[PDB]
């Protein structure tokens, strides 16, 4: 699960940096665990930051017993049109490529408190790549086959609005990086001949695997 | 161009001889330097043309200073 | 703070192996964070033990907001006569030397939920090498001003069980770390020649390293 | 704390030359001392001085038990546009290159008599290159939450106007140093290929280190 | 000039090493500074330890306007007798040579508060050795002009214990640096046949101290 350092540090309005100065902890590692991303923590860590707060690992960390799993297909139905249109001049996805069809499916082995495991199908299809930014864009998926799973979602939204981000984060990270797998397999490496902006060159490989692929249905709101 | 390695060479001495004068220690060495050019009296016109752009900015800021 | 992990198997009956089997952890990586020594864990494996168990992480992690932070003697009154009787031929530290003393300041900056710290020094001299088998001996140490830090005493016995164990296991195993580094560098290697039951061949310093000194004062009774 | 030397002669109207010659200690190290810039001093200095002077250390010390420690950001948001506007050929900064912006946060433990500590975090940014003369320029920053940190001005000005002359000079060597630090590693050498007055021939990083930066805000008028 | 940081943890209790990590100073730093030892003191270490120990640094510094300066004769009257039997034993100056005569006359100005300072004359001649150790024995001088001194003794005594102790600390060292230069140059080395001594480092090991009434600590 998560520790709630965000939600903890919010609440009392401290800074990473003013914590990191108050527990002798580094300030990239304690930040990167004060984000719900960090996927390992120290006893050491925390037992100063519960000392330093005052409180105990109860409100450090929060804990659902409901587990979601996420198995994704081995070969997926995906067709990758190659549009080369001077992608190594224009450091843009879509230069580079364009998505004709991605759809796989997506296992999910929800399991409540009790063994009893519960498994949601997704039909997932890639709808459009969004651009975030001139620079890069995020590709977005949608699952056909959402309203069949309202169940998983009514098991989503019943749990904490942090946990709720969290799995987001967990389902949009993996996704993306097997959309990246994916297509830097398809695609041959297009190196960018002149740096972004001239601050460095970047591969469309690099391009790719920095891109987020986030998916977006009415299971995940937030 | 015989005739632009005359016109870059007076402006670089002209570039020294102000710095000189401003009482800056000034070399030719240091001057074709700042061109960055290997041999004066073998160079691109443009080349000419670029350093020029180089010594006339140099020489007018010693004027300012 | 501790993870309850060994208190909580005791209470359910389960054992590690069959905890592994269930939540899918490696046995050397779970057996050993069952046990408070380990000083690091996983996201992943609090979320699989939480979930396994049932429990939210407040009965998984056991925390006192009182932290007893130890620092030892840059250079301590350390007297070791060297006997050599036979250390090669018999593997006994006794056989490989004595100490004719060892006394030296043990301070803890005890610190309560306020950052009110309290500093408690510890002379602590050695007392006697016990013998704990006929292969191996623990050194033992005493606190010569423990009756002055009858404070501390209390503070240590205000907290729970399992959190003094695991107190005395860290002390326990500073000062041995200690002992053996000082030891170390006072006395010369002294190869044991013959195998040890010619299983294998263990050299001085890797038995006075093995070597594990236990303080022993009223202050630490369990 | 700081010695009074500065306003101990400036009282007693005597020069620095003139208490050398009397006490015996060398013209450099005296006036250095005569400076609160100066963080080590001798016994014989304080013996001598006192003497001379006729006074107590009492009168040489000036002590203020509120301890000010500083501390910067490993990693700072800074961004330094390249002009190569001929630094070679004219040796100003602003010729050299910019700051495009410079901010970043300084952590501050106000100390008070008891052990209770107070942090105060500063978002400070760059906000002028000030140019104090046509050869040397001053980097200027300014405190975005100066309002927040309204207690530690109160803190600052709370004490004696010469220690508070000795913080500021702190506050602004560190900050020069840093600045100077990271534009060095930013910027490569740009060596002055003609030295002005022909005194000497200085790169670029001798100028910005020799550029002092110093931090205004109402925090810190003086 | 005398640190109290020694005084004030006496009085106070507190081990030299729990100061130190409270105020994040070097241990052995810490220690040397204690007893005014060392001759250089960090503004940084002053101030945390004013604000430590919640003092003034007039309770850590304390100084009396009274300054005293010793100068040594550019040549002492001094006589040598080399034995140069029985160091051999185990490191013994005394029986590897002695001083016979070693007097001199040490020129110290008491410098009052007034820019005025008192100038006293003592002669110090060698009086004996003493046996501190059987490896070093200590020079003994007497002052035999302890009546030009009898204002040197209440100016002495006048000072604190600590400055006391500080000036016998000095002019033992001064002392005992003079007699091992004058004599090491007319003394050949004799090695510690009984890790490894020659009579020469005896020599700069062995010191020197003044006894008489006008310094009797």
């Amino acid at each position: 699960i998560r520790n709630r350092l965000s939600e903890l540090l919010s609440e009392r309005g401290l800074k990473i940096s003013r914590v990191a100065k108050d527990v002798k902890i580094a300030r990239s590692s304690l930040t990167s665990m004060a984000q719900n991303d960090s996927e390992m923590i120290r006893y050491d860590a925390i037992d100063k930051l519960c000392s330093y707060l005052h409180i105990s690992p109860s409100e450090f960390f929060e804990h659902n017993p409901i587990n979601f799993d996420f198995t994704f297909d081995e070969e997926p139905n995906y067709k990758i049109n190659d549009v080369f249109e001077g992608f190594e001049v224009t450091a843009n996805i879509t230069h580079a490529f364009s998505i004709e069809n991605f759809d796989f499916e997506i296992l999910v082995d929800v399991e409540l408190d009790n063994r009893q495991k519960l498994n949601f199908d997704l039909d997932v299809s890639y709808k459009e790549t969004e651009k975030i930014t001139n620079s890069q864009h995020r590709f977005i998926f949608t699952i056909k086959n959402e309203d069949e799973n309202i169940g998983l979602k009514k098991y989503v939204d019943s749990l904490s609005a942090g946990l709720k981000n969290l799995l987001f984060k967990k389902i949009n990270q993996k996704l993306s990086g097997y959309v990246s797998e994916i297509i830097v397999k398809n695609i041959d490496d297009i190196e960018e001949l002149f740096p972004n902006k001239g601050e460095k060159s970047t591969t469309l490989h690099k391009e790719i695997l920095q891109t987020d692929s986030r998916l977006s249905s009415d299971i995940f709101k937030e | 161009s015989d005739n632009d390695i005359t016109e870059l060479e007076e402006r670089i001495n002209q570039f020294v001889n102000l710095s000189q004068e401003k009482g800056r220690d000034a070399t030719i060495d240091k001057t074709m330097r700042w061109l960055k050019i290997s041999n004066i009296n073998k160079l691109s016109q443009k080349q000419i043309a670029e350093a020029h752009q180089k010594l006339d900015a140099g020489l007018k800021q010693l004027d300012s200073e």
